[PDB]
């Protein structure tokens, strides 16, 4: 967007020497078929579970049971004979 | 300037000078308008000696 001097005005491009064509232009660099080399493996030995894990821990039970209940000797009250 | 330098003096002169392009500040005949990307003015300057 510059302004035009009409004092001094100028013209359009000259010609100049050049960089020898050819030097310009490249090669398309010709790409021959690779592979994924070996055979791999199935599996590997991995270093951490792959699996979750708990953050905290719960206290599990299992059931018992008692024994064979026994009768008593119990201390026995006495009569009410308006005494109570 | 100094009127006289005598034996051994040492004189300081000043002088200006204005070098006119366009003809006064009224009158813009033969200014130049030096907007130019490529080429470069010249003002030759030769001195006493």
């Amino acid at each position: 967007m510059a302004l035009i001097n009409p004092q001094f005005p100028y013209a359009g491009p000259v010609p100049i020497p050049g960089p020898a064509p050819t030097e310009t232009m490249p090669l398309l660099n010709y790409r021959v078929e690779g592979r994924i080399a070996g055979i791999q493996q199935a599996r590997q030995f991995m270093p951490f579970l792959q699996g979750p894990h708990r953050e905290v821990a719960e206290q599990t039970y299992y059931a018992i049971g008692t024994g064979i209940q026994m009768g008593q000797t119990f201390n026995q009250p006495l009569i009410n004979t308006q005494e109570g | 300037a100094p009127a006289t330098i005598a034996a051994g003096a040492t004189g300081e002169l000043t002088m200006y000078y204005w070098v006119p392009l366009a003809y006064s500040e009224t009158d813009l005949t033969g200014a130049v308008l030096a907007n130019v990307p490529q080429s470069k003015q010249r003002l030759k300057l030769e001195f006493a000696n």
